[PDB]
């Protein structure tokens, strides 16, 4: 039943995929909260030893400059993904479109890597949930959740990991229809430290935004026509600011 | 078309002319001849201008999908092996000519590459069809060592000689600087050499100068309920 | 009761129970290795533990030579030691002519991490059950320790121990590092970063060691080489005397 | 018994799989088939299953294979459907062959034969 | 003739003042002979029209093929394609048969329904970005079109300005053009709506 | 084949067809078809080259006959000549091209409308009253406009047409040895005897 | 014990896959069409729903696959989403091939095959969709099928799959009428979906709807998805809210 | 464009023309033919540039994995990987390649490459176009185990020759010698070897 | 235990496959083989089991020579170790076409190795069973590995694999005591042949064939071939001589 992703339940679905689930269900939180001129996207980092460099775990990793992730389930299957990720977005989407691909579409692609995954008997699906964030110019902002199940779902906020089911109501409450990003920001640490105290501290949460064109981090100048990436990673020093204003 | 390269000290400039023959005929008077394959590296097209254009897109992804996968800044040095590796297979059937330029941790760097696959080094170049005007240019007054300052005002001279002795270089002239851990800087028609004229009388005219037989509505759109 | 015998498919917990043997597998030849950062080197040093007297103590080593610049120290076993050497190898190979410079310790041990993330992914092959752990001297990061695991999971470190009496190597680096307020050692030459890394062996593990118990490897600016038993032997003395 | 697997026989020496295939025909509608001496006929139940049921687009019981050969099925309806279209592209193309129109002798053997190749594999259920 | 256009066919893009307008004649040729005098060189896909020229059955068989690709795209996003993004779509389908290529010549014309901002292309047989906006023509009166357009062309014309303009380019070329005579139709587009408006012409 | 034309009036579509087969120096028979139907109201009459001929007119007569028992429905003229015009287009880009140039005339019975579309070698598709290829087209075009009228009973376009069969015996020294002269209507398609 | 791989009948001549495979849809919210000679109606409800979930910048349960044929969802949105795909692609082949707009029996039928073949063959997974065919096609008109997932069809006067089928096929049979209205046809499908669906008020926003017809402007065919202000209107005109 | 390597006592000396033409036109001027594949293990090259850089960089990527896997490459292995990869390119590619290196317990080994691909060792080599107007006054004017200068002084002179009787042939004289000391660049220019 | 076999890449709670452990049991059911690594050379004898004295005598080898220089031996299934000594003549031959030299000892074993890892990684595929000890002589000296069927290897200065590896392991561990300095390939070939007659009272039931091959630097050329004739005869007496 449950123990073949080839064969069907009596109540139907497939087991392997419900195991996948529960694997993102040990991870770590990653949450992200949507205003009206960007989404924020906040994870934390653990590593076990305090030994470890921080600064080279990947879990805010820019897919394009228009579209930033997290994970929530197994390490090593999001930097694979990402690497997919990536690759795909530029053969089918960057090479026709013209340009670096829609928020819908490429969350589309990344949802038909994993469905490929579940269809191969002996294939195990990707042990993540990722939360995917960007801008276009027709769709606006957006956020979404794309699951190991293959499937993929529009948020206004949402959490994902072992600490989702605390978050979310924090969310629920928390959340307006009009914000701005500097009070999500807020909002986005605020609720983070309720999944871990005794280490939250600004150069141990890994916390991003895609907010507004920066023209700051588009390297080549004296070309008003094309807009700059709307991603910005924050630095260790922003997070510390954040977090005493607080 | 014309293209140079000059090194200098501190960066590596890249101009290029605006206009783009096919056969005898101007097929754009400003059109860019100053192709993006990453935000410090720029590269300029000679040749047929559909195979350098493909090409520096097949290439430019690559060398984005590269920087991200190796986590550091994009190499020009890189880009160069994996182009002319890509040049190879075809075995000289593409026939791309380029000059490409940039300035990564490694430094500055300005190479030549053949649609063969032949491959060089100097401290100035050129490549295209008005590459022999502008190579007079750069050997002459061209010495070790420059400023920006030098070096950008000999980029132009190369080009604006080339306008006036090769006939498919023409029109604008847009110079590209990249200098060492700074950004580029696309400065688009920096020098003209030659203004348009215009023309004497007013060609505008009513309406039934120019005959109709028909008048229609084609569609475009979906129409609701009304 | 399933979900070993596959590895695949999953536990209830979310776990995959085949996966964690092969972290559990890294205890089979029982020697411990330590690298650490100095301030213009990486360092190596791993036992070799010889168990014989019919073995020729000169080709046993779990240093492996990768590439000009590229060094990896390998816990576990020797049969995976082997296809995890030639791997890095061949990838160092094709990261040079197909992009045209040399390869960091990151570019490499990324690839390798990925490449153990295949392999679990799918059920036509096993995960290994070594540890990697790659050192060099980067063309911009400087001294960088990459260590690679087995299901593909990686994380830079100042300093990283492996093996089976790690937990007492641990204790005694965090309290150096808590101390110093650095992330580095400051001893600039590497000949006594290398006796840094024996003087706090000897004291976890409270062994002597001779020349035929240790192996050295050393990243050094541009250059790798891996020391001989006499020259080990020279750092030895040099810690006994102060 | 040998149900675990098709390619295993079997000690009674009846492939399992074959005889569960035969009990799946009597699901579907009945057929008949009379023949005459100038005329064959052939009728099907066309089973309604409920009162929404088109009569405007929903397919009937018997499908012409081509433009004078006749069929009808009694079984998985899922399974028929693409049956009668492998059916029907050997049987125009027996036309690209031969110029002349398919042969009723040649037709039995054909729909046989697409059949016997899957009872013959493993890799697929009859 | 020459192997890439025994068949003819003309089409002209201009840009006036957030407008666009394009026009084409609509004889079909194969060699010497005339054969008809209906068959559009124009086709559109939403609300982005395209020409293409060239040997005549590449022309009808890239009109079928582009419906596919931009019909894919407007199921998929719910929404059209903007004439800006169309132009890279057009290059990577020449390019992807570079050896044995089709022969054609496309121009694209539109007008951004996210800027109200004319947008004309030209490509070549592998195809080409070719960005003026200046005013471009393929076409087998390439050779003519480009002095005849220069010669006329001011910019910032005011759309029923633009309609004089560019239908006495065309006309003039045509007669003198081998390969095309017979018919017109003028597309004069606008954000709002499209009229088309066939000519009346000479015949040869 | 060595004669081919297409006219269409008020309710029928008419289609000539060359009897004779010339191989080499030769003709081998004096009295065989280039036409085979389509559908019981689709008709596609064929010239070109030898052998490409005799294969291409089969294969295609096995896809749109499919089809047609697929869907248990006949294929509008409109369709069948956008899938004639596809497998020209793709033959010209592959191993081995055909010259097989097509007429294909039908009695649409869906906007019970007769249409000829003309069909090149290379792939053009063209929807035209008139319609031939070879040298053939290059006497009987200019011949077609003055007497032709807009439209005209389907007997005045047979004559019509034997005006064309004239023009064409005069003036160009191949042979073909009279023509079978097919008409395309509502009711089936039939032969009429003409010289 | 018979509820293993696909090749394996159990000894009654089941394949216990394909009846599971049924089961799966029924864990996917409801899904009706109505059938009327005045235009089809589809309206979908959402499996399930949070108050931050987004649900009004896309559909999600109601796909075009072209321009005169749109499907409505039930069942695993996974599975679905590949055979959408290859629906489209196919619709566009056909468009290419013919110059015709694909008819609504030959996109069924083709979609009937591919179900059935990923049980037939090799090791794969059949497919848990049922997909509401709603179509135009200018041989027989207005035209409504389903497919199983099973990998067969049957055209409809009016269908329900998804959660809770018996109860919402009763209502709809209890109430059809046979040339009904296009505005009856959308009250009908409201009537039922709030006594089969255990959510309390029945929103705007668990519902997705599209119409398609040939009679909101004659000569062309108009697909109308109803956007959520448009949805949130009709309810109060039928007083639920 | 006339390449050469000459072995002498304590090793051997590597010389080329630093001039790259695609007919009359000088493509560059300053752009050498001396290339890399190992630490003491360096090529020469002359034929078509485009061929020549192609082979080089695969018998690289060998020879990565050689020194990594099987101990240093010699001076004869580097050479036959040259050969290999000629041979079964022999219609595509025309490359000719002078292989040079040095070991330890054999001094240096000179091998030529031809166009077809075979495998020579000599004493003293020249290949390539402009190589064919100084083989008269290579055969006399050179001795078995020569001291370092005179080695320089045999190379910087036989292409001088060579510059003077081809077009192919001139920039600056490059020299890569190759020795127990290291790797050790030379140079003259124009200015100098004329007056010789 | 019980679970983890039946499978071959199949990992243990312990840390292990199992199946590769009872590999390693087939090796100690095979017959003797040593090798003895020398100052300028290696020597590899075997005893070769007669199956009944029906048996053609010196005209059945479990030697094998690879290229033209490496000796190898393996114990273990008989047919298993010639399987995988044409794998190996086919490696030498790539190397030696590729490179036109012959391979180094170092070369090989990296080469061997990663063709039985390659069957311990996969799960259509038994692992391989045997150990082959191998050497030769190359530009750096003389040198002597053994390859467990687990795919493990090192150099020895002495190796013994199969049912008496009890009493070889210890006659080395002799050897090296008594020879620390290296011993001449010659006095080694009657060495070779005591070493045998030992490791010969763990397979008594049957009757066994001594047959010894070397490979030396300045007796052979570099090459490897048969010890036959007067050299054989002498170890022959040697061991009998100090046997009794």
């Amino acid at each position: 039943y449950s123990f073949s992703l080839t064969t069907f339940s009596p109540s139907g679905k497939l087991g392997q995929i419900d195991y996948a689930l529960t694997a993102v269900k040990q991870g770590v939180t990653s949450l992200g909260i949507k205003a009206t001129n960007g989404v924020v996207i906040a994870t934390e980092k653990k590593s076990s030893s305090p030994l470890a460099m921080s600064e080279t775990l990947s879990k805010v990793s820019l897919l394009t400059p228009d579209i930033g992730a997290v994970y929530s389930g197994m390490g090593p299957d999001y930097r694979v993904l990402v690497d997919k990720s990536r690759k795909v977005a530029h053969t089918s989407y960057k090479r026709i479109y013209g340009e670096y691909p829609p928020t819908k579409l490429l969350v589309s692609e990344v949802a038909k890597i994993m469905q490929e995954a579940t269809q191969s008997g002996g294939v195990r699906p990707f042990g993540v949930s990722l939360l995917i964030a960007g801008h276009d110019e027709f769709n606006g902002f957006s956020l979404y959740q794309v699951d190991p199940s293959g499937s993929y779902f529009p948020w206004k906020a949402t959490a994902i990991g072992k600490g989702s089911v605390a978050a979310k109501t924090f969310l629920e409450k928390r959340w307006n229809d009009e914000l701005e990003l500097e009070d999500a920001i807020h909002i986005a640490l605020l609720t983070l430290k309720e999944s871990v105290e005794g280490e939250f501290n600004g150069d141990t949460i890994e916390l991003a935004i895609i907010g507004d064109e920066n023209p700051d981090l588009l390297g080549y100048t004296g070309i008003p026509t094309d807009k700059g990436p709307r991603f910005r990673k924050l630095t260790s020093q922003e997070i510390n600011d954040r977090l005493e204003a607080l | 078309t014309t293209i140079v390269g000059v090194k200098f000290n501190n960066g590596v400039v890249i101009a290029a002319d605006t206009r783009s023959t096919q056969g005898p005929i101007v097929a754009d008077k400003n059109c860019a001849k100053l192709h993006r394959i990453s935000p410090k590296i720029w590269c300029a097209g000679a040749g047929t201008a559909a195979d350098t254009e493909a090409v520096t897109q097949l290439i430019g992804s690559n060398i984005e999908l590269h920087s991200l996968y190796t986590s550091r800044e994009p190499r020009v040095v890189s880009a160069l092996q994996m182009l002319k590796q890509h040049l190879f297979k075809y075995q000289g059937h593409i026939g791309a000519y380029l000059i490409v330029a940039g300035v990564d941790p490694t430094g500055s760097h300005l190479f030549s590459i053949h649609a063969h696959g032949s491959t060089d080094v100097g401290y100035y170049l050129s490549l295209g069809s008005g590459s022999l005007a502008a190579m007079a240019v750069l050997e002459s007054h061209w010495k070790q060592d420059l400023t920006k300052e030098e070096a950008i005002k000999l980029a132009s001279d190369a080009i604006q000689a080339g306008i006036w002795n090769d006939l498919g270089s023409g029109s604008n002239v847009d110079v590209c600087v990249m200098e060492i851990g700074k950004d580029a800087e696309y400065l688009r028609n920096y020098l003209t050499p030659n203004v348009r004229e215009e023309k004497q009388k007013s060609y505008k005219f009513p309406r039934g100068t120019t005959a109709v037989l028909k008048e229609s509505i084609v569609n475009i759109c979906d129409i609701q309920e009304e | 009761a399933g979900y070993d015998r596959h590895i695949t498919i999953f536990s209830p917990e979310g776990r995959l129970y085949q996966v964690e043997y092969a972290f559990k597998a890294t205890n089979q030849t029982n020697i411990n290795s330590l690298a650490v950062r100095g301030k213009d080197c990486t360092v190596v040093i791993s036992q070799k533990k010889v168990p014989d007297k019919l073995l020729d103590p000169t080709t046993v080593s779990y240093i492996f030579c990768i590439s000009r610049t590229i060094g990896m120290v390998v816990n576990g076993p020797i049969p995976d030691a082997r296809n995890a050497a030639l791997r890095a190898k061949a990838e160092a190979a094709e990261f040079r002519y197909k992009y045209g410079y040399d390869m960091p310790c990151d570019v490499l041990a990324k690839r390798m991490a990925n490449l153990s993330q295949i392999y679990t992914q799918r059920a036509y092959m096993r995960p290994l059950g070594v540890i990697l752990t790659f050192v060099s001297v980067d063309e911009e990061l400087g001294p960088s320790i990459y260590k690679t695991d087995p299901a593909g999971y990686y994380v830079g470190y100042k300093a990283t121990a492996t093996g089976p009496k790690q937990q007492e190597i641990t204790t005694n680096l965090e309290n150096h590092f808590k101390k110093s307020k650095i992330d580095h050692i400051n001893e600039e030459s590497w000949e006594k970063v290398v006796e840094f890394a024996i003087t706090h062996m000897i004291d976890a593990l409270g062994t002597e060691f001779s020349k035929n118990d240790l192996e050295v490897g050393v990243a050094t600016k541009d250059k790798f080489f891996t020391l001989s038993a006499e020259n080990i032997e020279e750092r030895l003395v040099a810690i006994a005397e102060q | 018994g040998y149900d675990r697997a098709l390619s295993i026989f079997s000690p009674d020496g009846h492939i399992f799989q074959v005889e569960y295939a035969l009990e799946a025909v009597k699901r579907g509608t009945c057929a008949v088939g009379v023949k005459g001496k100038n005329c064959v006929v052939l009728g099907c139940e066309r089973r309604s299953t409920l009162k929404l049921q088109d009569t405007r687009i929903t397919p009937s019981k018997v499908s012409k294979i081509d433009s004078h050969v006749v069929l009808s099925f009694s079984g998985l309806n899922a399974d028929s459907r693409i049956l009668i279209e492998k059916a029907r592209v050997e049987a125009q193309s027996h036309r690209l062959t031969l110029e002349d129109p398919v042969t009723v002798e040649y037709l039995t053997r054909y729909v046989a034969g697409v059949q016997q190749r899957y009872t013959q594999s493993g890799g697929v259920r009859p | 003739s020459d192997p890439s256009s025994i068949n003819g066919g003309i089409v002209v893009a201009m840009t006036g003042k957030d407008c666009v307008a394009i026009a084409c004649d609509l004889r079909l040729g194969s060699q010497s002979l005339g054969v008809s005098n209906k068959f559009e060189k124009i086709f559109h896909y939403g609300h982005v029209f395209l020409g293409i020229t060239g040997l005549a059955t590449d022309v009808t068989t890239l009109n079928e093929m582009f419906r596919y690709k931009t019909n894919l795209y407007k199921l998929k996003e719910e929404r059209a394609i903007e004439p800006e993004t169309f132009t890279q779509l057009v290059s990577s389908s020449l390019y992807e048969r570079r050896f044995g290529p089709y022969f054609v010549g496309p121009v694209v014309a539109g007008i951004n329904s996210k800027s109200g901002k004319p947008f004309i292309a030209g490509f070549d047989l592998i195809g080409c970005i070719d960005e003026a906006k200046d005013f471009i023509v393929s076409g087998t009166a390439s050779d003519q079109l480009f002095g005849m357009c220069e010669s006329l062309y001011e910019p910032n014309l005011e759309p029923e300005d633009l309609f004089e303009t560019i239908s006495q380019a065309l006309l003039n070329a045509a007669d003198r053009d081998a390969l095309s005579g017979w018919g017109a139709v003028v597309y004069i587009i606008k954000k709002d709506e499209v009229v088309k408006r066939y000519l009346k012409m000479r015949q040869d | 084949m060595d004669i081919i034309l297409g006219i269409r009036v008020q309710d029928s579509v008419i289609l000539a067809s060359s009897k004779a087969v010339t191989r080499g120096i030769s003709v081998l028979k004096d009295s065989d078809d280039k036409t085979r139907q389509l559908s019981p109201h689709t008709l596609m009459s064929f010239a070109g080259e030898a052998g490409d001929t005799v294969q291409f007119a089969e294969y295609i007569q096995a896809n749109i006959q499919l089809y047609s028992i697929r869907e248990d429905y006949e294929l509008s003229p409109q369709a069948v000549s956008s899938f004639v015009r596809q497998e020209l287009a793709k033959s010209i880009r592959s191993r081995r091209p055909y010259q097989v140039n097509v007429l294909i005339g039908g009695y649409d019975k869906k906007k019970n409308k007769p249409e000829l579309y003309q069909i090149d070698y290379l792939g053009t598709k063209v929807e035209l009253p008139y319609g031939a290829h070879g040298y053939s087209g290059f006497y009987t075009f200019s011949l077609l406009d003055h007497h032709y009228r807009p439209d005209m009973t389907t007997e005045e376009g047979l004559d019509l047409l034997k005006l064309c069969v004239q023009e064409l015996e005069k003036r160009m020294p191949m042979d073909f040895k009279g023509v079978i002269v097919k008409i395309v209507d509502k009711d089936g398609i039939r032969q009429v005897d003409d010289f | 014990r018979y509820d293993s791989r696909t090749t394996i009948f159990s000894p009654e001549g089941r394949l216990y896959q394909v009846e599971y495979a049924l089961e799966s849809i029924s864990h996917a919210g409801t899904a009706i069409g109505i059938m009327a000679s005045d235009g089809i109606v589809l309206a979908a409800e959402r499996k399930v729903t949070s108050t931050l979930l987004e649900q009004d910048t896309s559909t999600e349960k109601l796909y075009k696959l072209n321009d005169k044929i749109a499907v409505a969802v039930a069942g695993l949105t996974a599975d679905a989403e590949i055979l959408i795909n290859t629906a489209r692609i196919h619709a566009q082949n056909y468009l290419k091939t013919y110059n015709e707009d694909i008819p609504v029996e030959i996109l069924v039928r083709r979609l009937s095959d591919i179900k059935q073949g990923y049980t037939q063959h090799g090791g794969l997974r059949p497919f848990g969709v049922s997909f509401i065919y709603a179509g135009y096609d200018d041989r027989y008109g207005y035209q409504l099928y389903t497919s199983n997932p099973s990998g067969n069809y049957t055209g409809w006067k009016a269908i329900s799959v998804g959660a809770n089928t018996s109860a919402a096929q009763t209502l709809l049979q209890m109430d059809y009428k046979d040339d009904m209205k296009v505005d009856d046809a959308i009250e009908l499908a409201l009537k039922t979906l709030s006594k089969t669906t255990d959510s309390s008020a029945l929103t705007y926003d668990r519902l997705e709807f599209a119409t398609i017809r040939k009679g909101a402007n004659d000569g062309e065919v108009y697909q109308k998805i109803f956007k959520p202000q448009e949805i949130k209107d009709i309810l109060v005109k039928t007083g639920i809210t | 464009t006339s390449i050469m390597a000459v072995t002498f006592k304590d090793g051997v000396i590597l010389g080329a023309d630093s001039r790259t033409t695609t007919g009359a036109y000088i493509a560059n001027r300053v752009t050498d033919k001396l290339t890399r594949v190992h630490d003491k293990i360096w090529c020469c090259r002359s034929g078509s540039a485009a061929d020549t850089q192609a082979i080089a960089d695969i018998v690289q990527y060998h020879l990565e994995l050689y020194t990594s896997q099987y101990g240093t490459p010699s001076t004869e292995t580097a050479a036959s990987v040259f050969k290999e990869l000629c041979y079964e390119n022999k219609d595509n590619l025309t490359a000719g390649i002078i292989v040079a290196g040095y070991d330890d317990k054999n001094k240096g080994e000179v091998y030529t490459i031809p166009l077809g691909g075979s495998v020579h060792k000599l004493p003293y080599a020249i290949a390539g176009s402009g190589s064919t107007f100084i083989y008269g006054y290579c055969d006399k004017n050179f001795r078995e185990n020569m001291s370092k200068e005179e080695t320089v002084d045999f190379i910087k002179h036989s292409l001088s020759q060579a510059i003077k009787w081809d077009g192919s042939s001139g920039g600056v004289i490059r020299m890569v010698v190759l020795t127990a000391a290291g790797v050790e660049r030379l140079i003259f220019y124009p200015d100098e070897y004329e007056q010789l | 235990g019980t679970g983890y076999d039946l499978s071959n890449s199949v990992f243990s709670p312990d840390g292990r496959n199992f199946q590769v452990e009872y590999a390693v049991k087939a090796v100690e059911n095979g017959t003797t083989s040593i090798g003895i690594k020398c100052n300028d050379g290696v020597v590899f004898a075997v005893e070769k089991l007669i199956t009944s004295k029906l048996l053609v005598p010196q005209k059945n080898v479990k030697i094998q020579v690879v290229d033209r220089h490496i000796g190898c031996v393996y114990s273990g299934l008989i047919p298993d170790g010639r399987h995988l000594v044409n794998r190996g003549r086919e490696e030498a031959a790539s190397f030696k076409k590729l490179y036109k030299t012959p391979i180094p000892i170092p070369a090989f074993a990296d080469r061997l190795g990663q063709y039985v890892q390659a069957h311990t990684l996969y799960n259509s595929v038994r692992p391989f069973g045997v150990s082959t000890i191998f050497g030769g002589v190359d530009k750096n000296g003389a040198h002597l590995y053994m390859l467990e069927p687990s795919g493990s290897y090192w150099g020895y200065k002495g190796a013994a694999t199969g049912k008496g590896r009890q009493s070889a392991k210890a006659e080395l561990e002799k050897l090296v005591d008594h020879h620390p300095e290296g011993l001449s390939a010659r006095e080694a070939v009657k060495q070779a042949a005591k070493i045998i007659y030992l490791a010969h009272e763990d397979n008594k039931e049957k009757d066994f064939e001594l047959e010894i091959s070397w490979c030396s630097l300045s007796e052979t050329n570099g090459l490897h071939k048969f010890v036959k004739g007067d050299l054989l005869q002498e170890a022959i007496d040697f061991a009998q001589k100090e046997i009794n």
